[PDB]
DNA sequence: TGCCGTTACAATGTAACAGTGG
DNA sequence: CCACTGTTACATTGTAACGGCA
């Protein structure tokens, strides 16, 4: 673990997941029973200003498909409420087309690095360029 | 001595980096201070403790 | 009376002491963390300086 | 322009008035501006024109008209 | 114009869009009285599987302010339905560490290039570093 | 001008791999 | 072994800003 965990922030993110989920019109419960899906929704819905016991009802009536996604999107969560205090450790979000990024990722897998390495080499031979023009 | 050059570059990207974020905090604590003029932030929110 | 007044001084002094212990608290964090990034910060700007 | 950025810059970063930065108006009895405050103000004035100043330079500007007068 | 507008297609979207946004909170109607919006609201979910009268509703009821961004969302999803037919005119989303990306920009925008010729032009330039040594 | 394609982002959700310690 | 965490590489949708064109 290099992220601190707080409890009342990630309790607060689950039930959020679980209502985002529901609203989509996906089963977060596990109930087949119309009524007892329903009522655990209901009881879900009543526990927004506690998230304390959202960790129970999720161990009540979540789903078990639903666990790994659940500790996949707020690990995900953790890193980048914690990545963006700073500009330096933040992600861009940036679009390619097909043949541009088919060049770059067949380039990454053959070099072996991440996508930002091999940017990194690229750009950096280029200025390498640049600097020897300019010495 | 190129070498060394890239080595000034290197360290001249890291202190940027620094830099832009020290700025940038300053700059939002300024805002901040500017926004609890309403007398706030004598002792109610700089606990020193 | 007795009931409705010291509900209300009850809930004054509840939110009032935790939006305090709320915001004072992150408020000393960057105030610290900024003091810890300018004292590392001049040392990169001596040394790229030189 | 420069001799507004720089108003930009100085009341941002010491956070005191517009009115108050005028030409002539020193950052450490004017604006109050202290060791560090000045240091961060200095760097915010570096950043916003992309440039570098010399140590010596650099601190010899004490005013907003010594600022403007080394930034432009 | 070079997509074709399919009126069933786009309206069905148009009406997705509106009940997305009702349910995250952003005002629908231009009106401020609550009576009001929710009756407009009620009419826009009891009107599903309509076109030819959702887009009626927006001419009657739509918010003025969110006309400008509906529009565009619909010019992004026409444009995005139409090419996510054929694998060359799809795109590939990537996420960059912020000192690559800001490199990267600052080469884009000094050359006046985009994102994606900036990539082809570094990777071709590497190319012929390779052939040179090579 | 207003529509229409296009780009460059932001925010969030997921699958897969790599690490780490119990 | 096993689980839990960090990270990368996508997808998905929305939005603002340019620039072309009737
Ligand atoms: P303020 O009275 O706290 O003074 C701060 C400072 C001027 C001492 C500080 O900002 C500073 O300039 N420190 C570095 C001094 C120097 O020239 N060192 C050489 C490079 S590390």
């Amino acid at each position: 673990m290099k992220y601190q965990q707080l409890e009342n922030l990630e309790c607060g993110w689950k039930w959020a997941y679980l209502i985002r989920k529901h609203q989509e019109g996906e089963p977060i419960t596990k109930y087949i029973e119309n009524s007892a899906a329903h009522a655990a929704v209901d009881k879900l819905i009543k526990l927004e200003s506690e998230p304390v016991r959202v960790l129970e009802w999720i161990e009540q009536h979540m789903n078990p498909d639903l666990f790994n996604r659940m500790k996949q999107t707020i690990r995900a969560r953790r890193k980048r409420h914690f990545n963006a205090e700073h500009q330096h450790t933040r992600k861009k979000s940036i679009d390619l087309d097909f043949p541009v990024w088919h060049r770059l990722s067949a380039l990454s897998q053959r070099r072996g690095n991440t996508l930002s390495e091999t940017i990194v080499q690229l750009i950096e031979d280029a200025e390498r360029k640049e600097k020897y023009a300019n010495q | 001595m190129e070498n060394v050059q890239k080595k000034l570059r290197k360290l001249e990207r890291d202190y940027y980096q620094i830099r832009e974020q020290v700025v940038s905090a300053k700059a939002g604590w300024c805002a901040v201070m500017r926004m609890v003029k309403d007398n706030g932030v004598e002792r109610r929110l700089h606990r020193r403790e | 009376a007795i009931r409705v007044t010291q509900s209300d001084r009850d809930l004054f002094k509840h939110l009032i002491t935790e939006a305090t212990s709320y915001v004072s608290a992150d408020y000393m964090r960057h105030a610290n963390e900024r003091r810890t990034h300018l004292d590392e910060a001049l040392a990169l700007r001596g040394e790229l300086f030189g | 322009t420069i001799e507004e950025r720089v108003k930009k810059i100085i009341g941002e970063q010491l956070g005191v008035k517009q009115e108050e930065v005028t030409n002539n108006a020193s950052f450490v009895e004017d604006l109050g501006a202290d060791s560090l405050d000045t240091v961060e103000l200095v760097m915010a004035l570096e950043e916003e024109f992309d440039t570098e100043i010399p140590d010596e330079e650099a601190e010899k500007i004490t005013t907003v008209q010594a600022a403007i007068d080394y930034i432009n």
